[PDB]
């Protein structure tokens, strides 16, 4: 505006900043600092080779997980204080074509999901996938939408049984009598199971003895009819049953979704209350 | 092709315009507003007009782009 | 209704000056009285 | 017994969410994700006699079409182009493909009868097409019908295929008479022109300039989406509000995305496709967050196609009564992980401010018969494409419902006293201060409804919260204080300020207006301070 | 007869495809859309400038 | 459960807290603009029911964001209790809702 | 000082239309503000120091600007 | 990887929302589009000067 | 040129695989969800690394199915 004051620009005792001044030799180019970082001076400009970390300018040819999958090789470039801020070379610029999105129809109509905060992030709608291929909807497991590509990625330390029909937990005293971890992990998840989130668990949560003293096991049985069995292995806990219980919970729903068929949505409840206190718990015991 | 023939001729505009000496803020700030009756009311503030935290904020250009 | 609900704003006077405090100014014009000019 | 009262008291049932003890069914959940589906469309005689042999002139039709015929800038000039007898356009009126009203919306349009059959003549004065660039030349012709069958020589004037007959301009059959009421919208579109048109080049060169400095086609249609953009980054200050001296607000109902009503707003085929002022609505910005100090309104400016007139639509992000949670970790704990999220209610006003006008609006009584049938609050100098536009744009979103005035409001607002007094049903949880329940409750509406009364203005407003002041609750109280604010009685707001007991809701009340000291607010007896009494009274008057 | 008038203020030539700003282009794909509103007016202008567009063709 | 309306009177508020810590009601709730909770003369009245763990105190008002009428209508529906009303004196019969509902109508 | 203070902020408010700036928050002297508004300055003052200094007899019996009055010996 | 579903459905509705919105998505033109090279550049260009 | 919104308010400087999607309503931040419910308002490590993600249908469950010596998916190769 005009009422307002400026800052000075062209006429003004205060520090006009432009170290390039007396620090930089022969052509500048407009874009401010470019070359600070470096110390402020553009000279040394003929090395190939710099001091590198991991990810950086020599070592492409080296291996490393995490770049070899996440960086290109030939976009490597120079060392950490030696960044490449403003790159200028002679040539004929060459525009390579963008990647063509592969294993979709030609001509095919997709379908558009609108993706907006006003849904909550933790609907599946927001997990699915945008754009909508006829030619991505599996339709002999009944899905009308193509699944959702992504999925959340929480630590589900409790068990949340609305999505699933029925759990039954087949286990084995003499084994427990053994002494097996398996059977400990068993009767944990059992627990958890029966203290799960969804309203009178014990409805949906069984319990059978081992009637032959067979290995333990677990059988998880969905609204769609589907079931699932989580497989028990040595050295695994009721935390990482549960886990996989729910991430295949999740799936299910998603399925179930892509299928027509409505899901009850979680609200917090008499549970998410139970929760409550406890946290408020912990959170007090670490401001102590 | 620049150093053998001609650029072309120099726009009006440019060479009647000056160069502006100075540099207007990003997001101006204007606290005076005819809009709500007893401006006194900061709740019917209009939104699309910045705050001083953003005047003060917006030294450089939306986060997208690169040139002013 | 129709009358409850509209508002028309005054008639603004054409060539209207304003002061400082927005007051409609009236007609009014300063000369140093202790010139004595001729006329 | 009121659609209002009745959906307040036993509201649908949304989706279920059982519990341990009960089963919580009327939860206002946001509407489920938006889709596109290619499949889906996006659609959704005696005339035949007349026109055959029938038709005759009669001596007053006869008598203006020769005065047509002998004529006795484009902007300003009338043209009249007759047809021929046999070329006459004999059929009743059909509504556009694109047209979601109602069988009794359509009667009422077509006036008790959509069979009627109106013969179009001659054409009239041209209005710029809807995306062309507002100060254009007109393109699309005017029609003027007349009833082959009726007693009055009565004449119809129809601006445009979007209006339904019941908005056509009647006439009283005189050639002066059709003459100066297109004269009308001729002149208001001359001043249009000679007022807004350097600002629309300006516009048009930045546009070009933006276009060239980011690489993209540079055809006429990408300038005018681009100048449809560029509406959006237009200042406040230079914004064309205020114009005309008629003025008058609406209320458009309660909303959750009201983006999405904005875009019906901007494709009503009534209002052009550059607007001067657009604020596009997100709610979830830094700065767009709604709160009891919320942040305010966002406003944007359209202007009508035919009747140069604006609608200065006013999404109030500001009003809201929910004070702000005292334990927002434990809030975000639970509600971090559900998937239900209850809708929000956020209100979208529109200032209609048109000229002063005494035919564009039809001369009074169209308005009043449109009113009588449509139950809304129109004042009688409405120009006609205004009061069509809002219809369509309310009919289109499916808020007819909602599109009340004055009245409206004052009968929402008694529908939500008689609520108040009705004992009020149970919710998800109480909600506390410490966890408050994102529901808005029986108190909570009625002071957002007192609210909105204040904002249509009212001059019973001030009496109202008076009234109701003495036996409401705390957001209640909020409520009228925002209105005192909104409409600007300083005193009133003092006063409930004042009265209000020590709390929350007294501190937000004193941090919405600009004060000097809290204690002025506060203090409804002066405190002495270091031996001296303040009056701060005359500074709220 | 009518009074000679500006480029500026002469009507804009449009495309068989052209669109107001908040709807979307045209792509054989998503030929108009991806938009959740429906029984937009503009759209079937568009549409049946094309059709007249292909008759004059 | 107790639910105490506009006392005021910091020493019967008071009596009224050792009351039910004596009684050991389930839980105490002040509803509408009852004394200050945390008063001296409170304390003086009562001696101990501030700090009893078996009476629960709960201080709602819906001037902090309280939700007063919801909380009484939650607790009664969850535990299917019934309610009791007691008034220190009488109660007339005189309203203005009806006079300004037939305002706002006409 | 209270009574002053708020009036010079009544006066501010007052001219907030034109008004660039407000006034200081701490009341600097405690017995004299003023506010200036335009070409119009106000001057609040306790009823001691507005009888010790009489800034209105001065301007009320200071003559007019006139120019033949430059015609007189330096000083 | 050959085919990975995150990373080709966000890609592809990147592109989709390029194309159709060029107006809102203005700012991610220079990322396909570089400005072409003898057009004055504001970070780039360094023109001579004069002698007098 | 002149004043816009788009130089008032600026963008979350969010990453491509961050971002859940570029449309115009998920634009904004995620806590905007919280803070509009509420109606209130309110760093990389030194070597950030992250193994690639899978699609999780096809991660929950992988196909035993192998190869000369890799196994072999519908989406991915490996070395076994």
């Amino acid at each position: 505006t005009v009422g307002l004051l400026p800052a000075q620009l062209a006429l003004s005792r205060k520090p006009r900043l432009r170290p390039h001044v007396g620090n930089l030799k022969g052509l500048v180019y407009p874009l401010p600092y470019y070359a600070m970082w470096r110390g402020n001076h553009n000279k040394y400009t003929y090395n190939k080779s710099t001091v590198c970390l991991w990810g950086e300018g020599d070592t492409r040819s080296m291996y490393h997980q995490h770049y070899a999958h996440a960086k290109c090789p030939t976009d490597y470039g120079r060392g950490g204080r030696e960044f490449e801020y403003l790159t200028v070379k002679r040539g004929k610029m060459l525009q390579k074509p963008l990647p063509r999105v592969q294993y979709v129809a030609e001509g095919s109509k997709p379908v558009w999901l609108f993706k907006s905060w006003h849904t909550p992030l933790s609907s599946p709608s927001m997990w699915e996938r945008e754009v909508q291929y006829a030619e991505h909807t599996p339709e002999h497991i009944g899905a009308k939408r193509p699944l959702a590509v992504v999925a959340p990625r929480t630590m589900h330390r409790y068990l949340f049984l609305m999505h699933m029909e029925k759990v039954t937990i087949t286990v084995s005293p003499l084994l427990f009598g053994y002494g097996h971890t398996i059977q400990k992990a068993v009767l944990d998840f059992y627990r958890r199971a029966i203290s799960a989130r969804s309203p009178f668990p014990k409805d949906k949560v069984f319990l059978f003895y081992a009637i032959d003293h067979i290995t333990p096991r677990i059988e998880v049985t969905w609204l769609d009819g589907t079931s699932y069995v989580p497989p028990v292995l040595e050295g695994a806990s009721s935390q990482d049953l549960i886990q996989m219980v729910m991430e295949e919970a999740w799936l299910a729903a998603d399925r179930m979704a892509a299928e027509g068929r409505v899901l009850n949505p979680l609200a917090i409840d008499d549970y998410k209350w139970d929760q409550l206190v406890v946290f408020k718990k912990v959170r007090d015991k670490e401001a102590s | 092709a620049k150093r053998e023939t001609l650029p072309p001729v120099t726009r009006e505009n440019i060479w009647k315009e000056p160069q502006q000496t100075f540099f207007l803020p990003f997001a101006p700030y204007v606290r005076v507003v005819d809009y709500p009756k007893d401006p006194d009311a900061k709740f019917l503030k209009p939104v699309n007009i910045p705050r001083w935290k953003d005047y003060m904020q917006r030294t450089k250009p939306v986060i997208p782009r690169t040139w002013y | 209704a129709a009358a409850a609900a509209a508002a028309a704003a005054a008639a603004a006077a054409a060539a209207a000056a304003a002061a400082a405090a927005a007051a409609a100014a009236a007609a009014a014009a300063a000369a140093a009285a202790a010139a004595a000019a001729a006329a | 017994c009121s659609p209002f009262l009745s959906s307040l008291l036993s509201p649908v049932e949304t989706v279920p969410l059982h519990d341990v003890t009960r089963t919580y069914s009327t939860m206002d959940v946001v509407d489920p994700p938006a889709r596109y589906n290619p499949m889906v469309p996006n659609v959704e005689l005696w005339g035949v006699f007349e026109g055959s042999e029938d038709n005759k002139p009669p001596a007053w039709f006869y008598r203006l079409c020769k005065l047509f015929y002998r004529t006795n800038d484009p902007y300003v000039w009338i043209p009249f182009n007759l047809l021929d007898e046999a070329d006459y356009h004999v059929g009743p009126y059909r509504f556009p493909s694109t047209a979601t009203y109602t069988h009794e919306q359509r009667t009422l349009l077509c006036l008790g009868d959509t069979r009627r059959e109106y013969v179009h003549f001659c054409d009239s004065y041209a209005f710029p097409g809807r995306a062309q660039i507002p100060t254009s030349v007109g393109t699309c012709p005017s029609k003027l019908y007349v009833n082959p069958k009726q007693q009055q020589p009565v004449v119809y004037i129809q601006l445009s295929n979007d209006i339904p007959p019941a908005m056509w301009l009647p006439v009283k059959g005189t050639a002066a008479s059709v003459r100066r009421v297109l004269a009308e919208f001729a002149s208001m579109a001359a001043l249009h022109r000679d007022w807004h048109h350097d600002e629309f080049m300006e516009r048009h060169a930045t546009a070009v300039r933006m276009l060239e400095l980011q690489r993209l086609p540079a055809g006429e249609g990408d300038i005018l989406r681009y100048m449809a953009y560029d509406a959006r980054n237009a200042q406040f200050a230079f914004a064309p509000i205020r114009e005309f001296p008629n003025q008058q607000e609406f209320f458009l109902g309660e909303h959750d995305d009201p983006e999405k009503l904005m875009e019906h707003v901007d494709l009503c085929p009534l209002l052009f496709a550059i607007p001067h002022m657009r604020t596009v609505v997100d709610l979830h910005a830094e700065h767009m967050i709604p709160t009891i100090a919320g942040p305010g309104v966002a406003t944007s400016l359209y202007r009508c196609i035919y009747s140069k007139a604006l609608l200065f639509v006013q999404v109030h992000l500001s009003s809201e009564v929910k004070l702000p949670p005292q334990d927002p970790e434990a809030f975000k704990f639970m509600w971090k992980d559900s998937q239900v999220l209850p809708k929000m209610r956020i209100p979208v006003f529109v200032r209609v401010v048109w000229p002063t006008n005494e035919r564009m609006s039809g001369g009074g009584g169209l308005l009043r018969r449109f009113n009588r049938l449509f139950g809304t609050e129109f004042a009688s100098d409405i120009p006609v494409d205004a009061a069509m536009a809002l219809l369509y744009v309310m009919q289109w979103s499916g808020h007819i419902k909602d599109f009340l005035g004055v009245r409206g409001m004052r009968q929402r607002l008694a529908d939500l006293l008689l609520a108040s007094q009705q004992p009020e049903p149970t919710k998800l949880y109480p909600g506390t201060r410490e966890i408050p329940n994102p529901e808005y409750t029986v108190a909570e509406r009625l002071g957002m409804h007192v609210q909105y009364l204040a904002q249509l203005h009212d001059p019973d407003i001030s009496l109202t919260i008076q009234r109701l002041l003495p036996v409401a609750s705390a957001p209640v109280r909020m409520g009228c204080a925002k209105a005192a604010l909104i409409a600007g009685d300083r005193e009133l707001f003092r006063h409930i300020v004042s009265s209000e007991p020590p709390g929350r809701m007294q501190t937000y009340m004193t941090k919405l207006v600009r004060k000097r000291k809290t204690r002025d607010l506060v203090d409804a007896e002066p405190r002495l301070l270091e031996d001296q009494y303040e009056f701060a009274a005359p500074l709220w008057t | 007869r009518y009074r000679p008038i500006p480029e500026s203020m002469q009507p804009k030539h449009l495309e068989d495809n052209f669109t107001p700003f908040p709807l979307p282009k045209f792509d054989e794909s998503l030929e108009y859309g991806p938009v959740r509103l429906r029984n937009i007016p503009d759209i079937e202008a568009a549409k049946e400038r094309r059709r007249g567009s292909r008759l004059a063709a | 459960v107790l639910v105490l309306d506009n006392v005021d009177d910091p020493g019967l508020l008071g009596t009224v807290l050792r009351t039910a810590a004596g009684f050991h009601y389930d839980a105490v709730i002040a509803t509408n603009h009852c004394a200050d909770l945390y008063d001296h003369r409170v304390i003086r009245a009562a001696r101990g029911a501030h700090f009893q763990k078996a009476v629960p105190i709960y201080t709602l008002k819906e001037e902090d964001g309280d939700n007063v009428y919801g909380m009484l209508n939650h607790i009664l529906q969850r535990n299917d209790l019934s309610p009791v009303c007691f008034a220190a004196r009488d109660d007339n019969d005189a309203t203005d809702e009806l006079d300004d509902l037939v305002r706002q109508l006409r | 000082p209270r009574h002053i203070h708020l009036a010079a902020w009544a006066v501010q408010e007052a001219d907030a239309l034109k008004r660039v700036c407000k006034i200081r928050r701490k009341q600097v002297d405690h017995t004299w503000e003023v506010v200036p508004v335009g070409r119009i300055i106000v001057n609040l003052m306790q009823e001691s120091l507005r009888e010790e200094l009489s800034l209105e007899r001065k301007w009320a019996v200071t003559k007019c600007m006139d120019p033949l009055s430059v015609a007189n010996a330096p000083v | 990887t050959t085919y990975d579903a995150i990373r080709e459905d966000k890609y592809d509705a990147f592109i989709r929302l390029r194309e159709k919105f060029p107006e809102l998505y203005q700012d991610t033109r220079a990322w396909d589009n570089p400005p072409p090279f003898g057009e004055f550049n504001m970070f780039y260009s360094v023109r001579f000067g004069m002698v007098g | 040129l002149s004043v816009r919104t788009e130089d008032f308010f600026s963008k979350e400087a969010i990453s491509h695989a961050r971002r859940v999607s570029w449309a115009p309503h998920t634009t904004e931040k995620k806590q905007g969800a919280f803070a509009k419910l509420a109606r209130s308002n309110f760093s990389f490590a030194q070597e950030p690394y992250f193994e690639e993600e899978i699609e999780a249908h096809r991660k929950h469950h992988r196909p035993d199915v192998y190869i000369y010596k890799y196994n072999v998916s519908p989406t991915h190769f490996s070395l076994r």
